[PDB]
């Protein structure tokens, strides 16, 4: 057995992206459902602006 | 007082059209040809006869061909196989006979020969070392294709002097092999041309040019196609 | 992800008859073609075997032509190789891989590097 | 009947060269030296199936129009470089297969849509300086019938006989004889290499495809000859002995010897275009 | 000895799913279901950008949201301006298959690569106008896939060799290694705090990096096929991932967990490209069926479809400022969405 | 005596 020198490396990574503290899915959905709340009024692809500013005609 | 600075970005922008220009006269002037090999089988004595990519460019009747050696790549060409969808010519070499290389190079023409953005780019088999299989039959595949047994040479055979009926059986059953999957994936936008080249012969390089020619015309006879 | 796990290897006498499962879970079954491949000791990885969304497009290698079988079920998501009248050239291990693509005819899965979507194998041997 | 096919022959081609023109100026995917020509082709169909028409028909069955010096000559003028610059369009699409099938390799080097540009505008002012005399172009303003004598009968006159049985010879020999041996041997060498190419294997369907664009061509070039040879025979009967040859196609016969040179603007756009591939792409993009 | 590495393997596995499960407190549609959505968003096509002979693979808005720059593959590197439509460059590529390119944010360089294995740097700014290679990065063995810049001295790229890499530009060698994909890496998008950066590979898989140690933070897995696009959610605290099983997929940092994932039964090709608009509401996607969609990310709906090419459309982009989405495709036809 | 056929 000549691969196994990759083989152990592998579980510490798993182990070492084990120990963080991975929040809860409401916090987090509220936090982007809040930022894509807030910054909606500065979206020239969501609301359009009037055709004046827009520097493509 | 932009006016000016526009005038300036026009000049800049006619010069570079003017570039572009004589650009696009050398482009289609240029023909390339994505070249694969297999492993046992002899991609560079198909250059012979003639980094990551290697580039060998072709005067031939007055005409420029570019082949495109891949080399040092990753095994795994699902993802780079995708860039050689505009060029004329797939020039797939293949062996002819220790692992199960000629199902290998088979699995990898059905693999090429069935992509969605390959299905126009046409293909111009070779298989290479006939005179491999001339030493080694008259000095076993059936372990590898028993349907060798109760194969016979068809009556389109060309056997050139100096070739037992056995090897000559081989080869083209070999090539009706890839011949099989060549007519039944595809759907009648590309062709692959068998050519059984030998150990080393100069006329590969014609055997090219003119095939090059049946890949242009036909493509031409697509706009006059009706119903 | 992706699980290709198998069961049914081992070690059989010249002339048995085994069956190899394969389950594979976290995908789609009933849209990327399947196939079975074998590793020998002193030799690169092989074809053996392939299968297709329906089962319709069955192929073997010449060495297995009428020996083996390949069968699928969507039911249970399970791929069986049923190994029929095996011989001494029959030691290798077994993967159970997966073509990379739905909806797709052809298929690059027979990589020495390791290839993604490819089972860790079960081995025979007579 | 007669007037009903007269018009029918006018609307069947006016309404197809229009859609044609529109779906083909609509489209800037069809910006190609392939189509440039058949779009110029297009054009002078439809300038030929407005120009030469009943404008020639109610002359020819009623005996009057009023026009006068200034407006017949403009008007066969135009209705004759119509002509000219349709045969010469169907001899340069004709050269220009000739290289894209018989010369593939060497085509897209000079296949540049510059060389279509050139040559169509070459074409245009040859048929311009070729078909040149308006000034000699009349009105023959004696009368036809008894009632009503102030008539008028245009014509082609170029005072001396000698001087127009030769400029007739040279519109017959640099308008339908160079014209028509040309395409005769471009399509005819097409023909031959494709030929040779089904017989080598003697895909089905490129076969058939070949096949069906010998038939399209064998076609084309029959109906070439079909639809232009009657009226220049008599106009070459006209040049040696204009007696014996208007007791002979007087009104009515020449009626259907002209009749059979504008349904060629019926069929070019109805069978170049209308029935090929294209027509698909136009209505996927016109709806 | 290899079986015990196998079950701690498996055993790890088997928690850290636990972790996510147990982190799984309700879903995105379930908080979502009370939203005020916005219909159909239709958007126009503005200019055309000719000039490209071969297809386009790759392009990048510069940070004056005016400048474009573009890869095709017939060994032209052309650098447009999107409102006057002029080229203010054409670089011609000493090998014509390339894959990528780059615009850096300081506008001073521009970065191409591809099959040749080295990402080559142009200098923009220059003493006599025709614009020379800078800084040609050499060492990889795979072909370059994505390349993106930092500033005008760290360059990060990808490449086929599965080993991602950060280079020192003015030295030339590659300051640190990121290794831990088996699959080659497809597409990276950096932070926007370029803090951090995350790599979609051929496993289904995308990785999650700290460029500031060279250590693979976190792992996300959840499609079931190559992952081809990426980009970041404007925040910084999730993305999105397009795949080749023709569904988009937006994970979160935080709660290490595939977080929604949107699909329509028509679809069936890939997802070539996937980008964020400034709000980070709408998701565009780019398939292989020769048009661009536009997605509501919170609700999963198609918000409306993007039409006007007829090739491959293989690479997308949305203005710094978001003001324009431009397109580039397989026929050679750059475009713009507004 | 109309015997024109003009032209074509």
């Amino acid at each position: 057995t000549a691969s196994i020198a990759q083989a152990r490396k592998l579980v510490e990574q798993l182990k070492m992206e084990a120990n963080i503290d991975r929040i809860k899915v409401s916090k987090a959905a509220a936090d982007l459902m809040a930022y894509c709340e807030a910054h909606a009024k500065e979206d020239p692809l969501l609301t359009p602006v009037p055709a004046s500013e827009n520097p493509f005609r | 007082d932009q006016r000016n600075e526009e005038k300036a970005q026009r000049e800049a922008n006619k010069k570079i059209e003017k570039q572009l220009q004589k650009d696009k006269q050398v482009y289609r002037a240029t023909h390339r040809l994505l070249l694969l090999g297999a492993g046992e089988s002899g991609k560079n004595t198909i250059v012979k006869q003639m980094s990551g990519i290697f580039e060998t460019k072709f005067q031939v009747d007055k005409v420029n061909f570019h082949m495109f050696d891949v080399g040092a790549q990753r095994d795994e060409r699902r993802k780079w196989i995708q860039c050689f969808n505009d060029v004329t010519a797939i020039i797939f070499v293949v062996a002819s006979s220790q692992t199960n290389r000629l199902q290998a190079a088979l699995k990898l023409f059905d693999s090429i020969w069935n992509n969605k953005w390959l299905r126009d780019t046409s293909v111009i088999l070779f298989l290479n070392k006939q005179d491999l299989l001339a030493e080694k039959v008259l000095a076993k595949i059936e372990d590898y294709f028993p349907e060798f047994a109760r194969y016979t040479t068809p009556e389109d055979a060309t056997p050139e002097p100096g070739e037992d009926p056995r090897v000559t059986r081989a080869k083209y059953f070999i090539r009706d092999e890839f011949l099989r999957i060549s007519t039944a994936s595809g759907d009648g936008r590309h062709y692959c041309y068998p050519h059984f080249t030998c150990a080393v012969d100069t006329e590969n390089i014609r055997r090219v040019f003119n095939d090059c020619r049946d890949i242009i015309q036909r493509m031409h006879l697509r706009q006059y196609e009706l119903l | 992800q992706v699980q290709l796990q198998e069961s049914g290897g081992g070690l059989v006498q010249p002339g048995g008859s085994l069956r190899l499962s394969c389950a594979a879970s976290g995908f789609t079954f009933s849209n990327y073609k399947m196939n079975w491949v074998r590793q020998a000791p002193g030799k690169g990885l092989e074809w053996v075997s392939d299968i297709s969304q329906s089962g319709a497009s069955i192929s073997y290698t010449g060495s297995v032509k009428g020996r083996f079988t390949i069968s699928r079920d969507n039911a249970k998501n399970t791929l069986y190789l049923q190994m029929n009248s095996l011989k001494p050239e029959d030691t290798a291990v077994y993967y159970c891989a997966r073509c990379p693509a739905p909806f797709t005819r052809d298929c690059f899965d027979v990589t020495s590097t390791t290839y993604a979507y490819r089972g860790q194998g079960t081995q025979v041997t007579v | 009947v007669q007037i009903l096919l007269y018009s029918l022959i006018f609307l069947l081609s006016v309404l197809g060269n229009t859609l044609v023109i529109t779906v083909l100026i609509r489209n800037k995917r069809m910006r190609t030296v392939t189509n440039i020509f058949l779009l110029s082709l297009a054009v002078s169909d439809l300038m030929l199936c407005l120009f030469c028409m009943p404008f020639n028909l109610i002359p020819n069955l009623l005996k009057d129009f009023i026009f006068g010096s200034a407006v017949c000559k403009t008007t066969t003028y135009f209705m004759g470089t119509s002509v000219s610059v349709s045969t010469f369009n169907l001899v340069a699409i004709s050269l220009e297969r000739y290289g894209a099938i018989c010369k593939p390799l060497q085509s897209r080097v000079w296949q540049t849509k510059s060389h279509a540009l050139k040559v169509i505008a070459a074409t245009w002012c040859l048929s311009f300086t070729i078909m040149t005399p308006y000034p000699i172009y009349s009105n023959l303003v004696p009368f036809t019938k008894n009632n009503n004598q102030t008539a008028n009968m245009c014509r082609f006159l170029l005072p001396n006989d000698v001087m127009q049985q030769s400029w007739h010879t040279f519109l017959l020999l640099i308008l339908f004889l160079i014209p028509g041996i040309v395409m005769m041997v471009a399509y005819g060498l097409i023909s031959l290499e494709l030929y040779q190419g089904i017989k080598f294997e003697a895909s089905a369907a490129n076969l058939m495809a070949k096949k069906r664009v010998i038939r399209m061509l064998i076609v084309i070039v029959v109906l070439f000859f079909l639809c232009w040879m009657p009226i220049f025979s008599a106009n070459a009967w006209r040049a040696y002995d204009t007696a014996s040859a208007e007791r002979r196609l007087s009104g009515t016969p020449i009626s259907f010897i002209l009749l059979l040179s504008y349904t060629s603007s019926c069929v070019n756009p109805i069978i170049y275009c209308f029935m090929n591939k294209r027509f698909r792409l136009g209505f996927m993009a016109t709806f | 000895e290899l079986d015990q590495l196998r079950q701690e393997a498996e055993q790890l596995k088997n928690q850290i799913r636990d972790a996510r499960k147990a982190c799984a407190d309700a879903t995105l549609s379930q908080i979502t279901n009370n939203i005020d959505p916005v219909g159909r968003i239709q958007m126009r096509t503005r200019r055309t950008l000719r000039g490209h002979l071969a297809k386009i693979y790759a392009m990048h808005w510069g940070t004056d949201s005016r400048l474009l720059v573009s890869a095709s593959q017939d060994g032209k590197l052309i650098i447009w301006d999107s409102y006057t439509t002029n080229k203010v460059h054409a670089i011609p590529l000493r090998s014509s298959w390339v894959m990528t390119c780059a615009y850096a944010p300081s506008g001073n360089y521009v970065a191409c690569g591809g099959l040749d294995n080295i990402c080559s740097i142009y200098n923009l700014k220059t003493r006599e106008g025709n614009v020379r290679v800078s800084r040609e990065l050499a060492g990889h063995t795979g072909y370059l896939s994505c390349c993106r810049f930092l500033d005008d001295n760290q360059i990060v790229t990808s490449s086929g060799d599965t080993t991602c890499a950060l280079w020192d530009i003015e030295t030339g060698q590659q300051t640190t290694t990121f290794t831990g994909h088996t699959g080659d890496v497809m597409s990276l998008s950096l932070a926007p705090d370029t803090r951090l950066f995350v790599s979609g590979a051929c496993d289904a898989s995308a990785k999650l990096w700290d460029v500031r140690e060279g250590m693979c933070r976190q792992t996300f897995t959840g499609h079931e096929s190559d992952i081809n696009a990426i980009c970041f959610f404007p925040n910084g605290n999730a993305f999105a991932t397009g795949s080749d099983d023709a569904t988009c997929r937006l994970f979160d940092l935080r709660a290490d967990q595939e977080l929604m994932t949107y699909s329509h039964d028509n679809i069936i090709c890939g997802i070539t490209s996937v980008s964020f608009s400034k709000s980070g509401r709408l998701l565009l996607a780019g398939y292989d069926d020769f048009n661009c969609n536009v997605w509501d990310a919170l609700k999963a709906d198609r918000a409306g479809v993007l039409a006007g090419h007829d090739n491959r459309v293989s690479c997308l982009g949305v203005t710094d400022d978001g003001m324009a989405v431009a397109t580039g495709s397989w026929d050679s036809f750059l475009k713009i969405w507004n | 005596d109309y015997m024109g056929w003009m032209d074509f």
